[PDB]
RNA sequence: CCCACCCAUACCCCGCCCUCAGGGUAGAAACGAUGCCCUGAGGAGUAGGCGGCCGUGGAGGUCAGUGACGAAGCCUAGGGC
RNA sequence: GACUAAUCGAACCAUCUAGUAGCUGGUUACCGCCGAAGUUUCCCUCAGGAUAGCAGUGUCGACCUUCAGUUUUAUGAGGUAAAGCGAAUGAACUUUAAAUAUGUAAGAAGCCCUUGUUACUUAACUGAACGUGGGCAUUCGAAUGUAUCGACACUAGUGGGCCAUUUUUGGUAAGCAGAACUGGCGAUGCGGGAUGAACCGAA
RNA sequence: GAGACCGAUAGCGCACAAGUAGAGUGAUCGAAAGAUGAAAAGCACUUUGAAAAGAGGGUUAAAUAGCACGUGAAAUUGUUGAAAGGGAAGCGCUUGUGACCAGACUUGCGCCCGGCGGAUCAUCCGGUGUUCUCACCGGUGCACUCCGCCGGGCUCAGGCCAGCAUCGGUUCUGGCGGGGGGAUAAAGGCCCAGGGAAUGUGGCUCCUCCGGGAGUGUUAUAGCCCUGGGUGUAAUACCCUCGCCGGGACCGAGGACCGCGCUCUGCAAGGAUGCUGGCGUAAUGGUCACCAGCGACCCGUCUUGAAACACGGACCAAGGAGUCAAGGUUUUGCGCGAGUGUUUGGGUGUAAAACCCGCACGCGUAAUGAAAGUGAACGUAGGUGAGAGCUUCGGCGCAUCAUCGAC
């Protein structure tokens, strides 16, 4: 009798998607990137970037 | 606004008889129930023909019935949703079980004298509610003076 | 070039009306079944076509109908559908 | 062409007579459901006709078969730009190849093979047509969409109108005049262009 | 003698001293016009006026029926009351003012006590009726059982307008915590190592108005630019994204349960409840008049493509225009059906009705040809491809269509 938005109503969200509570609990929207020192940008890349 | 190049089409077939016959109304109620509550296509065709007008229900003659009673159909119950008429060109009427909307007096007399049975459509609904072992027959639709003049 | 703001019968959500469509409804505790219940879509209109309703004079049937304790008609910044 | 009772290029009265008009005027409650049209094709024209197309009510048939103002694919038209000529040759050069819209085709209702005949045709049993039989359902042989079917019956208006974009043919001192498609309007309200047939937004 | 006719602008021109009055030399033309009351009981008498009449007083059931006469509409007019009005009014949407109104409400149901008034309490017996197991009637109750009434008390449901709390739907708006990307931002700060210059700092030289200029040259008694490196996976901007917390508006369709579910004693999960206040009446609501803001050409006709022109419209009442017959045609309903149609006529009748009867006849059942004339089965009324429906699952195949045959 009434359409309810699952993005607003958490009960409708859990009815349609039981994994939503696990997503919110484990914070799968805030996953950090894998560790490790990033290699620097190579010099030829910057030379091509700033080449006239 | 919404662009609708195609058009929704209202139904172009009869959903009810135009007749005010009370017994036909009772028959229509019975076959509405049967075509809603059974799976047999026979009942739906019978209901549609009960809706129809008289030029859409041409008479069926006994010689036409005798023609269709050949080749393994001698024991099937003949079902006609129009008038069954007598054909005096047919000198020998075979034994037949025919259910029709109405019979002429000579047709009923000749069927009973040959030893067959005449039924109404409600008796047909009682005995064969799924139309088992029946032969559904129509008369010649285009055998009309106006249809010739078309 | 940039930021915000104003409002159409347009677009979105909700109610209500109608039309069309698709389903349900009898060993009837059973229904103006010409009814009721469920669901979806749609809504401008001249010529033109079709359906349903309202109103007037008269006729049959019916309402054991109204009426001199006031019929019909008429007037009404008085009401209801 | 004067006058014949305010009546005269033919008086007055009654009747036939409610004479005829293609021309003018008018043609009476409400709500609901649909809903248009302007050389398409033929006929001697103007004092012309039909007719296609477009609409509405009924039905009926397995409302079966799917089809489509669209793209893609193969192939035409437009080879026209373009790149190269350390490829050949010289828009008319080409290995390759434009944009715009556009034609034809894209299945079991189809594709072939074989058999014969031929009154076609071919030098010719040779092609093609006509039939005959067989093989192919292992995927039914692009995408997207698909309340879009078909056939009858009966009834009706309009069927050489206006404006505009684009394309094209002619022109004028300047104006402009023909075609073709498409959109709008005549039939249509709303918001904005102060205002309004042709503008913009939106039905 | 009648009528599914007309009911005084109708119906004959005429319902009336109507073919009259009236017109025309004449032939001819030709209206308008019905209704007091049951009964004239049609106003005695007084009074004012020259009179017509008026006022008292009477008649009457009524003079709001007075020989202008039943009823007494509209246009249009007078008085009274209300209102508006700076070169039109009228109309639409929405408030307000004033005037005037319709509803709704007034308490009901259910319990617990107390007091009355009665036994049409339950069971059993007999009769009767029915749906054949349910009832009614007569006896039985002897008052802790039934049925009303009267006092209290309690719960629930009740009218109008509102406020708050907790929710659901839609939506606007503010803030906060994270994650990811890019040159793993670019910059930048602080360090490290090089290089360089000027809009050259300090120093030094030369002029001066003693204020400042000019020159020289590379950090000194300021600093700057370029390159590489460390802090550093730095921060921040921008873009993308996972959540959280507030503030506001509009809305509450449905009406036992059923379902999907969840954070599962229960819930924000298939649509609003809970708590509270004032008022209970013109307070809300409605109608009319007017002012205010915004909106708003005079209808119908005609024409073409459209406007414009043009035509009709002073106002009101009543009248006023797709009818009837014959014959076709298509479609709907009905009866009968290879037949069908009684009604020209006859019989009969409660008499223009209804009922009954049949010979002929019409149409159909046969076509084709100018005509003379001839005249529809090879076959389970044929073959083939479809085809609803049925099937013993092998098939049989309606209507209809296509195609080849036959008569």
């Amino acid at each position: 009798v009434q359409k309810k938005n699952p993005l607003r109503n958490k009960q409708i969200m859990l009815r349609l998607n039981p994994y939503a509570s696990t997503f919110a609990k484990e914070k799968l929207g805030e996953v950090k990137a894998e560790e490790g020192k990033p290699p620097k940008v190579p010099a030829s890349f910057k030379e091509l970037l700033h080449e006239a | 606004g919404i662009d609708l190049r195609w058009k929704h089409v209202r139904s172009s077939h009869r959903k009810a008889p135009k007749s005010d016959n009370v017994y036909l109304k009772l028959l229509v109620k019975l076959y509405r129930f049967l075509a809603r509550r059974t799976e047999a296509p026979f009942n739906k065709v019978v209901l549609r023909r009960l809706f129809m007008s008289r030029i859409n229900r041409p008479p069926v003659s006994l010689s036409r019935i005798a023609r269709n009673l050949k080749n393994g159909n001698e024991k099937k119950t003949v079902v006609v949703v129009a008038t069954v008429t007598d054909d005096n060109r047919l000198l020998q009427v075979p034994k037949m079980e025919v259910a029709a909307l109405r019979f002429t007096a000579k047709a009923r007399a000749r069927i009973e004298a040959a030893g067959g049975r005449t039924l109404t459509l409600d008796q047909l609904a009682l005995e064969k509610p799924t139309g088992a072992n029946t032969l559904l027959l129509r008369g010649p639709k285009n055998a009309r003076e106006a249809v010739k003049h078309f």
